[PDB]
Protein backbone atom coordinates (compact mmCIF):
# COMPACT_ATOMS: atom_id res chain seq x y z
CA UNK A 1 0.00 0.00 0.00
CA UNK A 2 0.85 3.86 -0.31
CA UNK A 3 1.82 5.28 3.64
CA UNK A 4 2.58 8.68 4.23
CA UNK A 5 5.90 10.77 5.21
CA UNK A 6 6.55 14.30 5.84
CA UNK A 7 8.93 16.42 4.65
CA UNK A 8 11.68 18.02 6.35
CA UNK A 9 12.06 21.77 6.75
CA UNK A 10 14.31 23.58 4.66
CA UNK A 11 18.18 24.10 5.79
CA UNK A 12 19.43 27.64 6.15
CA UNK A 13 22.16 27.87 3.68
CA UNK A 14 25.46 30.89 4.21
CA UNK A 15 27.69 31.47 1.21
CA UNK A 16 31.10 31.08 0.96
CA UNK A 17 34.95 30.68 -0.91
CA UNK A 18 34.50 27.03 -2.13
CA UNK A 19 32.27 26.32 1.07
CA UNK A 20 28.61 26.42 2.02
CA UNK A 21 27.41 26.68 5.95
CA UNK A 22 24.12 24.56 6.51
CA UNK A 23 22.16 25.26 9.80
CA UNK A 24 19.91 22.45 9.92
CA UNK A 25 16.90 22.52 12.06
CA UNK A 26 15.40 18.72 12.94
CA UNK A 27 11.93 18.17 14.55
CA UNK A 28 12.85 14.32 14.47
CA UNK A 29 16.14 12.32 13.94
CA UNK A 30 17.14 12.73 10.10
CA UNK A 31 19.51 11.46 8.32
CA UNK A 32 21.66 13.70 6.28
CA UNK A 33 24.31 12.89 3.23
CA UNK A 34 25.89 15.00 1.39
CA UNK A 35 28.85 13.85 -1.58
CA UNK A 36 31.04 15.54 -4.52
CA UNK A 37 30.70 14.71 -8.20
CA UNK A 38 34.07 14.81 -8.80
CA UNK A 39 36.78 11.61 -9.46
CA UNK A 40 36.96 11.05 -5.74
CA UNK A 41 33.73 11.91 -3.65
CA UNK A 42 34.20 12.55 0.04
CA UNK A 43 30.71 10.90 0.42
CA UNK A 44 29.33 11.84 4.51
CA UNK A 45 26.20 10.48 6.48
CA UNK A 46 25.06 10.91 9.73
CA UNK A 47 21.70 11.08 11.68
CA UNK A 48 21.02 14.50 12.97
CA UNK A 49 19.07 15.15 15.89
CA UNK A 50 19.58 18.40 17.65
CA UNK A 51 20.40 21.75 16.09
CA UNK A 52 23.23 22.00 14.17
CA UNK B 1 28.16 14.18 -47.75
CA UNK B 2 30.13 12.50 -44.50
CA UNK B 3 31.14 13.90 -41.27
CA UNK B 4 32.66 13.07 -37.91
CA UNK B 5 33.02 14.69 -34.75
CA UNK B 6 32.90 14.16 -30.80
CA UNK B 7 30.87 15.36 -28.22
CA UNK B 8 31.59 15.72 -24.50
CA UNK B 9 29.72 13.58 -22.62
CA UNK B 10 27.49 16.01 -20.12
CA UNK B 11 24.13 15.85 -19.94
CA UNK B 12 22.61 19.13 -21.16
CA UNK B 13 25.99 20.63 -22.13
CA UNK B 14 24.33 22.63 -25.72
CA UNK B 15 27.08 21.49 -29.10
CA UNK B 16 27.09 23.01 -32.16
CA UNK B 17 28.97 21.42 -35.27
CA UNK B 18 30.27 23.53 -38.22
CA UNK B 19 29.47 21.91 -41.46
CA UNK B 20 31.11 23.66 -44.57
CA UNK B 21 31.77 22.00 -48.12
CA UNK B 22 32.30 23.44 -51.46
CA UNK B 23 29.31 25.17 -53.17
CA UNK B 24 27.47 25.54 -49.87
CA UNK B 25 26.95 27.90 -47.64
CA UNK B 26 28.12 26.55 -44.09
CA UNK B 27 25.93 24.87 -41.44
CA UNK B 28 25.32 24.59 -37.93
CA UNK B 29 24.16 21.35 -36.18
CA UNK B 30 22.88 21.90 -32.68
CA UNK B 31 23.19 18.46 -30.86
CA UNK B 32 22.22 17.84 -27.03
CA UNK B 33 22.42 15.11 -24.45
CA UNK B 34 19.32 14.91 -22.62
CA UNK B 35 19.46 11.17 -20.57
CA UNK B 36 22.05 8.67 -20.37
CA UNK B 37 21.65 5.08 -18.61
CA UNK B 38 24.63 2.87 -18.01
CA UNK B 39 23.70 -1.17 -17.50
CA UNK B 40 25.77 -4.03 -16.62
CA UNK B 41 24.49 -7.79 -17.41
CA UNK B 42 23.84 -9.65 -14.64
CA UNK B 43 23.89 -13.45 -13.72
CA UNK B 44 22.30 -14.29 -10.67
CA UNK B 45 23.82 -16.75 -7.76
CA UNK B 46 21.60 -16.49 -5.27
CA UNK B 47 19.38 -15.32 -2.57
CA UNK B 48 18.81 -14.76 0.68
CA UNK B 49 15.88 -14.55 3.13
CA UNK B 50 15.09 -14.55 6.94
CA UNK B 51 14.71 -18.11 7.89
CA UNK B 52 11.62 -19.56 9.72
CA UNK B 53 12.42 -23.06 12.34
CA UNK B 54 9.91 -25.70 12.04
CA UNK B 55 9.70 -27.54 15.25
CA UNK B 56 7.02 -30.36 15.28
CA UNK B 57 5.45 -31.79 18.77
CA UNK B 58 7.63 -34.06 20.56
CA UNK B 59 7.44 -37.62 21.05
CA UNK B 60 6.75 -39.41 24.38
CA UNK B 61 6.52 -42.99 24.59
CA UNK B 62 5.88 -44.71 28.42
CA UNK B 63 8.16 -48.23 28.75
CA UNK B 64 10.12 -48.07 25.46
CA UNK B 65 12.97 -46.63 23.51
CA UNK B 66 12.59 -45.02 20.08
CA UNK B 67 15.26 -44.49 17.96
CA UNK B 68 14.87 -42.08 14.74
CA UNK B 69 16.36 -41.64 11.43
CA UNK B 70 18.02 -39.19 9.26
CA UNK B 71 16.18 -37.47 6.94
CA UNK B 72 16.83 -35.29 3.64
CA UNK B 73 15.95 -31.89 5.07
CA UNK B 74 17.92 -28.19 5.62
CA UNK B 75 19.73 -28.70 8.91
CA UNK B 76 17.72 -31.73 10.69
CA UNK B 77 18.46 -32.50 13.97
CA UNK B 78 16.81 -34.99 16.12
CA UNK B 79 17.74 -36.03 19.61
CA UNK B 80 16.75 -39.03 21.56
CA UNK B 81 16.44 -38.94 25.45
CA UNK B 82 15.92 -41.46 28.43
CA UNK B 83 14.24 -41.22 31.73
CA UNK B 84 11.84 -38.43 31.68
CA UNK B 85 8.80 -37.96 33.09
CA UNK B 86 6.26 -35.47 31.54
CA UNK B 87 3.75 -33.41 33.29
CA UNK B 88 0.31 -32.08 32.27
CA UNK B 89 -2.62 -30.13 33.53
CA UNK B 90 -3.88 -33.41 34.74
CA UNK B 91 -1.01 -35.33 36.51
CA UNK B 92 1.44 -37.82 35.13
CA UNK B 93 1.77 -39.03 31.53
CA UNK B 94 2.88 -42.57 31.75
CA UNK B 95 3.46 -45.10 35.01
CA UNK B 96 7.54 -45.71 34.04
CA UNK B 97 9.39 -43.82 36.70
CA UNK B 98 12.20 -43.85 34.74
CA UNK B 99 11.40 -45.91 31.72
CA UNK B 100 10.13 -43.55 29.45
CA UNK B 101 11.79 -41.92 25.76
CA UNK B 102 11.45 -38.56 24.69
CA UNK B 103 12.32 -37.71 20.93
CA UNK B 104 12.66 -34.32 19.74
CA UNK B 105 13.28 -32.93 16.25
CA UNK B 106 13.64 -29.56 14.24
CA UNK B 107 14.72 -28.20 11.37
CA UNK B 108 15.07 -24.76 8.77
CA UNK B 109 13.07 -23.67 5.86
CA UNK B 110 12.82 -20.61 4.42
CA UNK B 111 10.02 -17.56 5.49
CA UNK B 112 6.89 -17.54 4.02
CA UNK B 113 7.64 -13.95 2.83
CA UNK B 114 10.96 -14.90 1.27
CA UNK B 115 8.66 -13.81 -2.16
CA UNK B 116 8.75 -10.05 -1.16
CA UNK B 117 11.35 -9.46 0.82
CA UNK B 118 14.58 -10.86 -0.50
CA UNK B 119 18.61 -9.69 -0.91
CA UNK B 120 20.01 -10.86 -4.60
CA UNK B 121 23.64 -11.13 -5.33
CA UNK B 122 24.86 -10.37 -8.49
CA UNK B 123 28.45 -10.60 -10.73
CA UNK B 124 29.07 -7.23 -12.68
CA UNK B 125 30.26 -7.57 -16.58
CA UNK B 126 30.86 -5.34 -19.14
CA UNK B 127 27.77 -2.85 -19.27
CA UNK B 128 25.79 -0.95 -21.99
CA UNK B 129 25.04 2.46 -22.83
CA UNK B 130 21.63 3.92 -23.61
CA UNK B 131 20.63 7.57 -24.60
CA UNK B 132 18.73 9.93 -25.50
CA UNK B 133 19.60 12.94 -28.26
CA UNK B 134 17.73 15.89 -29.30
CA UNK B 135 18.67 17.20 -32.50
CA UNK B 136 18.56 20.78 -34.38
CA UNK B 137 19.03 22.01 -37.53
CA UNK B 138 17.08 24.29 -40.16
CA UNK B 139 13.15 23.34 -39.17
CA UNK B 140 14.07 20.29 -37.34
CA UNK B 141 13.86 19.84 -33.95
CA UNK B 142 13.38 15.80 -32.63
CA UNK B 143 14.87 13.81 -30.06
CA UNK B 144 15.63 10.37 -30.33
CA UNK B 145 16.91 7.14 -28.62
CA UNK B 146 19.86 5.72 -29.37
CA UNK B 147 22.55 2.53 -28.22
CA UNK B 148 26.05 4.35 -28.10
CA UNK B 149 27.79 1.09 -29.50
CA UNK B 150 28.89 2.49 -32.87
CA UNK B 151 26.33 -0.53 -34.11
CA UNK B 152 22.81 1.56 -34.24
CA UNK B 153 22.40 3.67 -36.89
CA UNK B 154 19.10 6.27 -36.74
CA UNK B 155 17.22 8.30 -39.55
CA UNK B 156 16.47 12.01 -38.73
CA UNK B 157 14.52 14.44 -41.35
CA UNK B 158 16.85 11.51 -44.37
CA UNK B 159 20.03 12.53 -42.06
CA UNK B 160 21.61 9.31 -41.06
CA UNK B 161 23.54 9.20 -37.50
CA UNK B 162 25.64 6.61 -36.13
CA UNK B 163 26.73 7.27 -32.05
CA UNK B 164 29.87 5.99 -29.99
CA UNK B 165 31.72 3.83 -29.00
CA UNK B 166 32.46 5.45 -25.92
CA UNK B 167 36.08 6.60 -25.09
CA UNK B 168 36.33 5.53 -21.44
CA UNK B 169 35.26 2.24 -20.67
CA UNK B 170 34.36 2.77 -16.90
CA UNK B 171 31.90 1.25 -14.70
CA UNK B 172 31.46 1.76 -11.17
CA UNK B 173 30.10 -1.24 -10.25
CA UNK B 174 32.26 -4.07 -8.75
CA UNK B 175 32.65 -7.56 -9.78
CA UNK B 176 30.29 -8.90 -7.03
CA UNK B 177 27.22 -6.70 -5.94
CA UNK B 178 24.23 -7.28 -3.88
CA UNK B 179 20.97 -6.12 -4.73
CA UNK B 180 18.22 -5.13 -2.13
CA UNK B 181 14.64 -3.42 -3.04
CA UNK B 182 16.34 -0.35 -4.43
CA UNK B 183 19.59 -0.03 -3.33
CA UNK B 184 23.17 -1.69 -5.04
CA UNK B 185 26.10 -2.58 -2.60
CA UNK B 186 29.67 -3.02 -3.79
CA UNK B 187 30.18 -6.42 -1.24
CA UNK B 188 31.63 -9.52 -1.62
CA UNK B 189 29.56 -12.36 -0.45
CA UNK B 190 30.70 -16.31 0.64
CA UNK B 191 30.55 -18.81 -2.37
CA UNK B 192 27.78 -21.29 -2.52
CA UNK B 193 27.87 -23.70 -0.02
CA UNK B 194 29.89 -22.27 1.68
CA UNK B 195 28.05 -19.61 4.06
CA UNK B 196 28.60 -19.01 7.80
CA UNK B 197 25.88 -18.53 10.52
CA UNK B 198 25.51 -15.13 12.48
CA UNK B 199 26.78 -13.28 9.02
CA UNK B 200 25.23 -12.68 5.10
CA UNK B 201 24.65 -16.20 3.55
CA UNK B 202 23.39 -17.94 6.39
CA UNK B 203 21.07 -19.46 4.16
CA UNK B 204 21.23 -19.86 0.59
CA UNK B 205 18.86 -20.56 -2.61
CA UNK B 206 19.38 -20.82 -6.27
CA UNK B 207 16.32 -18.78 -7.08
CA UNK B 208 13.50 -18.05 -5.82
CA UNK B 209 11.01 -20.72 -6.23
CA UNK B 210 13.86 -23.58 -6.32
CA UNK B 211 13.17 -26.60 -4.17
CA UNK B 212 17.17 -27.11 -2.85
CA UNK B 213 18.05 -25.10 0.20
CA UNK B 214 21.53 -24.80 1.88
CA UNK B 215 21.34 -23.47 5.64
CA UNK B 216 24.17 -23.94 8.43
CA UNK B 217 23.06 -21.72 11.60
CA UNK B 218 24.09 -23.98 14.70
CA UNK B 219 20.19 -26.05 15.71
CA UNK B 220 21.99 -27.26 18.60
CA UNK B 221 19.65 -29.33 20.72
CA UNK B 222 19.18 -29.38 24.39
CA UNK B 223 17.48 -32.12 27.22
CA UNK B 224 14.39 -31.05 28.27
CA UNK B 225 14.00 -30.06 32.05
CA UNK B 226 12.57 -32.36 34.51
CA UNK B 227 8.49 -32.43 34.78
CA UNK B 228 7.79 -30.32 31.90
CA UNK B 229 6.99 -31.05 28.01
CA UNK B 230 8.66 -29.10 25.56
CA UNK B 231 11.76 -28.49 23.27
CA UNK B 232 14.78 -26.75 23.51
CA UNK B 233 16.88 -25.32 20.99
CA UNK B 234 20.13 -22.66 20.54
CA UNK B 235 20.25 -21.25 17.41
CA UNK B 236 22.40 -18.02 16.24
CA UNK B 237 20.19 -15.33 14.96
CA UNK B 238 19.22 -14.69 11.50
CA UNK B 239 22.54 -13.48 9.55
CA UNK B 240 19.62 -11.30 6.69
CA UNK B 241 17.87 -9.14 9.79
CA UNK B 242 22.36 -8.38 11.28
CA UNK B 243 23.08 -7.42 7.80
CA UNK B 244 20.02 -5.29 7.46
CA UNK B 245 21.46 -3.76 10.65
CA UNK B 246 24.63 -2.77 9.69
CA UNK B 247 24.91 -3.16 5.51
CA UNK B 248 27.17 -0.17 5.31
CA UNK B 249 26.71 2.63 2.96
CA UNK B 250 25.18 2.11 -0.51
CA UNK B 251 25.96 2.93 -3.91
CA UNK B 252 23.29 5.15 -4.18
CA UNK B 253 25.10 8.03 -2.07
CA UNK B 254 28.86 7.44 -2.94
CA UNK B 255 29.18 6.34 -6.52
CA UNK B 256 31.49 8.76 -8.43
CA UNK B 257 30.78 11.64 -11.35
CA UNK B 258 27.53 11.98 -9.88
CA UNK B 259 26.37 8.94 -10.96
CA UNK B 260 22.51 8.17 -9.90
CA UNK B 261 22.12 4.82 -9.28
CA UNK B 262 18.62 2.81 -10.11
CA UNK B 263 17.35 -0.62 -9.67
CA UNK B 264 14.68 -2.30 -11.86
CA UNK B 265 16.82 -2.92 -14.08
CA UNK B 266 19.78 -2.28 -12.19
CA UNK B 267 21.30 1.01 -13.99
CA UNK B 268 23.06 4.18 -13.52
CA UNK B 269 22.30 7.20 -14.98
CA UNK B 270 23.29 10.84 -16.33
CA UNK B 271 26.97 9.78 -15.61
CA UNK B 272 29.48 12.67 -17.06
CA UNK B 273 32.41 10.73 -18.52
CA UNK B 274 34.58 10.77 -21.87
CA UNK B 275 32.86 11.87 -25.27
CA UNK B 276 31.10 10.45 -27.77
CA UNK B 277 32.37 9.88 -31.16
CA UNK B 278 29.17 11.12 -33.52
CA UNK B 279 29.35 10.03 -37.46
CA UNK B 280 26.86 11.78 -40.04
CA UNK B 281 25.94 11.18 -43.42
CA UNK B 282 23.69 14.51 -45.03
CA UNK B 283 21.38 14.83 -47.93
CA UNK B 284 22.14 17.48 -50.31
CA UNK B 285 18.58 19.22 -49.45
CA UNK B 286 19.39 20.35 -46.35
CA UNK B 287 22.20 23.33 -48.12
CA UNK B 288 21.75 26.07 -49.13
CA UNK B 289 23.17 27.28 -52.81
CA UNK B 290 26.12 30.15 -52.60
CA UNK B 291 24.26 32.06 -55.35
CA UNK B 292 21.13 32.28 -52.83
CA UNK B 293 23.30 32.83 -49.65
CA UNK B 294 23.97 36.77 -48.26
CA UNK B 295 27.52 37.98 -48.84
CA UNK B 296 29.51 39.44 -45.76
CA UNK B 297 32.38 41.75 -46.55
CA UNK B 298 34.95 43.54 -44.13
CA UNK B 299 32.85 41.81 -41.07
CA UNK B 300 35.00 43.64 -37.99
CA UNK B 301 34.18 42.31 -34.70
CA UNK B 302 34.26 44.01 -31.11
CA UNK B 303 33.44 43.00 -27.58
CA UNK B 304 30.87 45.60 -25.05
CA UNK B 305 31.14 43.44 -21.64
CA UNK B 306 32.26 40.24 -20.83
CA UNK B 307 32.47 38.81 -17.10
CA UNK B 308 33.33 35.10 -16.97
CA UNK B 309 30.70 33.07 -14.97
CA UNK B 310 28.87 29.85 -15.60
CA UNK B 311 25.94 32.07 -17.00
CA UNK B 312 26.05 33.51 -20.45
CA UNK B 313 27.90 36.22 -19.19
CA UNK B 314 29.43 38.10 -22.36
CA UNK B 315 27.87 40.24 -25.53
CA UNK B 316 29.56 40.90 -28.58
CA UNK B 317 28.25 42.98 -31.60
CA UNK B 318 29.62 42.33 -35.79
CA UNK B 319 28.84 45.32 -38.28
CA UNK B 320 29.58 44.20 -41.50
CA UNK B 321 27.61 44.94 -44.97
CA UNK B 322 25.87 43.13 -47.29
CA UNK B 323 23.96 42.85 -50.76
CA UNK B 324 20.77 41.55 -49.32
CA UNK B 325 18.50 40.50 -46.51
CA UNK B 326 18.89 37.31 -45.06
CA UNK B 327 19.64 34.13 -42.65
CA UNK B 328 23.36 32.82 -41.88
CA UNK B 329 24.62 30.44 -39.62
CA UNK B 330 27.12 31.47 -37.11
CA UNK B 331 29.79 29.56 -35.13
CA UNK B 332 32.70 30.11 -32.92
CA UNK B 333 35.98 28.13 -34.58
CA UNK B 334 37.54 27.59 -30.79
CA UNK B 335 37.10 26.19 -27.41
CA UNK B 336 37.38 28.95 -25.31
CA UNK B 337 34.19 30.38 -25.93
CA UNK B 338 31.14 28.79 -26.40
CA UNK B 339 27.95 30.86 -28.50
CA UNK B 340 24.33 30.55 -27.76
CA UNK B 341 22.25 31.32 -31.27
CA UNK B 342 23.19 29.00 -34.00
CA UNK B 343 21.72 31.58 -36.93
CA UNK B 344 21.49 35.09 -37.44
CA UNK B 345 19.64 37.43 -39.66
CA UNK B 346 21.41 39.95 -41.23
CA UNK B 347 19.39 42.99 -42.88
CA UNK B 348 20.96 46.07 -44.79
CA UNK B 349 21.51 48.18 -41.51
CA UNK B 350 24.83 46.31 -40.81
CA UNK B 351 24.98 45.52 -36.64
CA UNK B 352 24.43 42.16 -35.61
CA UNK B 353 24.34 40.90 -31.24
CA UNK B 354 25.53 37.55 -30.07
CA UNK B 355 25.60 36.02 -26.43
CA UNK B 356 28.78 33.73 -25.51
CA UNK B 357 30.36 32.78 -22.28
CA UNK B 358 33.78 31.84 -21.67
CA UNK B 359 35.89 31.17 -18.28
CA UNK B 360 39.33 32.40 -19.39
CA UNK B 361 40.43 36.04 -18.23
CA UNK B 362 41.09 37.24 -21.54
CA UNK B 363 39.59 35.43 -24.76
CA UNK B 364 40.61 35.10 -28.12
CA UNK B 365 38.75 33.70 -31.23
CA UNK B 366 37.63 33.51 -34.66
CA UNK B 367 33.64 34.04 -35.02
CA UNK B 368 32.51 33.08 -38.57
CA UNK B 369 29.21 34.23 -39.40
CA UNK B 370 28.29 32.64 -43.57
CA UNK B 371 31.23 32.79 -45.20
CA UNK B 372 32.97 35.84 -43.49
CA UNK B 373 35.25 35.44 -40.54
CA UNK B 374 36.57 37.68 -37.94
CA UNK B 375 38.81 37.87 -34.61
CA UNK B 376 37.44 38.90 -31.46
CA UNK B 377 39.75 39.49 -28.36
CA UNK B 378 38.82 41.50 -25.47
CA UNK B 379 39.26 41.64 -21.37
CA UNK B 380 36.79 40.25 -18.63
CA UNK B 381 36.65 40.52 -15.07
CA UNK B 382 35.47 37.93 -12.38
CA UNK B 383 32.29 37.30 -10.83
CA UNK B 384 31.44 38.41 -7.17
CA UNK B 385 28.54 35.31 -6.90
CA UNK B 386 30.28 32.66 -4.99
CA UNK B 387 27.85 29.63 -5.91
CA UNK B 388 25.88 29.21 -8.11
CA UNK B 389 22.65 26.54 -8.61
CA UNK B 390 23.16 25.66 -12.34
CA UNK B 391 26.22 23.86 -14.20
CA UNK B 392 28.33 25.38 -16.11
CA UNK B 393 27.78 26.08 -19.58
CA UNK B 394 31.09 26.36 -21.08
CA UNK B 395 33.93 24.42 -21.13
CA UNK B 396 37.10 24.75 -18.67
CA UNK B 397 39.37 26.52 -20.44
CA UNK B 398 41.86 29.11 -18.49
CA UNK B 399 45.01 29.86 -20.00
CA UNK B 400 44.71 33.74 -21.72
CA UNK B 401 45.71 34.71 -24.98
CA UNK B 402 49.21 35.51 -26.24
CA UNK B 403 48.21 39.25 -26.49
CA UNK B 404 46.64 39.56 -23.43
CA UNK B 405 48.36 41.54 -20.08
CA UNK B 406 49.85 39.31 -18.34
CA UNK B 407 51.40 37.60 -21.03
CA UNK B 408 52.57 40.69 -22.41
CA UNK B 409 54.10 41.91 -19.45
CA UNK B 410 55.99 38.22 -19.54
CA UNK B 411 56.91 38.83 -23.23
CA UNK B 412 58.15 42.47 -23.27
CA UNK B 413 60.66 41.04 -20.11
CA UNK B 414 61.47 38.20 -21.88
CA UNK B 415 62.42 40.44 -24.49
CA UNK B 416 64.34 42.99 -23.06
CA UNK B 417 66.19 40.08 -21.00
CA UNK B 418 66.98 38.21 -24.86
CA UNK B 419 68.02 41.32 -26.55
CA UNK B 420 70.81 42.54 -23.70
CA UNK B 421 72.16 38.81 -23.93
CA UNK B 422 72.01 38.91 -27.84
CA UNK B 423 74.16 42.21 -27.43
CA UNK B 424 76.66 40.34 -25.18
CA UNK B 425 76.89 37.46 -27.51
CA UNK B 426 77.64 40.08 -30.58
CA UNK B 427 80.29 42.26 -28.17
CA UNK B 428 81.88 38.90 -26.93
CA UNK B 429 81.99 37.21 -30.25
CA UNK B 430 83.73 40.88 -31.77
CA UNK B 431 85.86 41.18 -29.01
CA UNK B 432 87.49 37.26 -29.57
CA UNK B 433 87.60 37.86 -33.40
CA UNK B 434 90.19 41.13 -33.00
CA UNK B 435 91.39 39.03 -30.43
CA UNK B 436 92.44 36.12 -32.65
CA UNK B 437 93.38 38.47 -35.95
CA UNK B 438 96.53 39.85 -34.11
C1 LIG C 1 0.38 -50.65 31.99
O1 LIG C 1 1.23 -50.44 33.10
C2 LIG C 1 2.17 -51.51 33.31
C3 LIG C 1 2.91 -51.19 34.59
O2 LIG C 1 2.16 -50.32 35.42
C4 LIG C 1 3.09 -51.64 32.10
O3 LIG C 1 3.88 -52.81 32.28
C5 LIG C 1 5.28 -52.49 32.16
O4 LIG C 1 5.74 -52.69 30.82
C6 LIG C 1 7.14 -52.40 30.63
C7 LIG C 1 7.43 -52.58 29.16
O5 LIG C 1 6.33 -53.17 28.49
C8 LIG C 1 7.99 -53.29 31.53
O6 LIG C 1 9.36 -52.93 31.40
C9 LIG C 1 7.55 -53.14 32.98
O7 LIG C 1 8.26 -54.07 33.80
C10 LIG C 1 6.05 -53.40 33.11
N1 LIG C 1 5.61 -53.21 34.48
C11 LIG C 1 5.05 -54.19 35.20
C12 LIG C 1 4.65 -53.83 36.60
O8 LIG C 1 4.87 -55.31 34.74
C13 LIG C 1 2.28 -51.79 30.82
O9 LIG C 1 3.14 -51.71 29.70
C14 LIG C 1 1.22 -50.70 30.71
N2 LIG C 1 0.38 -50.92 29.55
C15 LIG C 1 -0.25 -49.93 28.90
C16 LIG C 1 -1.07 -50.34 27.72
O10 LIG C 1 -0.16 -48.76 29.26
C1 LIG D 1 12.28 21.66 -29.71
O1 LIG D 1 11.17 20.85 -29.28
C2 LIG D 1 11.02 20.76 -27.85
C3 LIG D 1 9.84 19.86 -27.60
O2 LIG D 1 8.62 20.48 -27.99
C4 LIG D 1 10.85 22.15 -27.25
O3 LIG D 1 10.81 22.05 -25.83
C5 LIG D 1 11.99 23.06 -27.67
O4 LIG D 1 11.78 24.38 -27.19
C6 LIG D 1 12.11 23.08 -29.18
N1 LIG D 1 13.20 23.94 -29.60
C7 LIG D 1 13.03 24.95 -30.46
C8 LIG D 1 14.26 25.75 -30.78
O5 LIG D 1 11.94 25.21 -30.95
Amino acid sequence: ITCRVPMAREPTVIHGKREVTLHLHPDHPTLFSYRTLGEDPQYHEEWVTAAV
Amino acid sequence: YEHSTVMPNVVGFPYKAHIERPGYSPLTLQMQVVETSLEPTLNLEYITCEYKTVVPSPYVKCCGASECSTKEKPDYQCKVYTGVYPFMWGGAYCFCDSENTQLSEAYVDRSDVCRHDHASAYKAHTASLKAKVRVMYGNVNQTVDVYVNGDHAVTIGGTQFIFGPLSSAWTPFDNKIVVYKDEVFNQDFPPYGSGQPGRFGDIQSRTVESNDLYANTALKLARPSPGMVHVPYTQTPSGFKYWLKEKGTALNTKAPFGCQIKTNPVRAMNCAVGNIPVSMNLPDSAFTRIVEAPTIIDLTCTVATCTHSSDFGGVLTLTYKTDKNGDCSVHSHSNVATLQEATAKVKTAGKVTLHFSTASASPSFVVSLCSARATCSASCEPPKDHIVPYAASHSNVVFPDMSGTALSWVQKISGGLGAFAIGAILVLVVVTCIGLRR
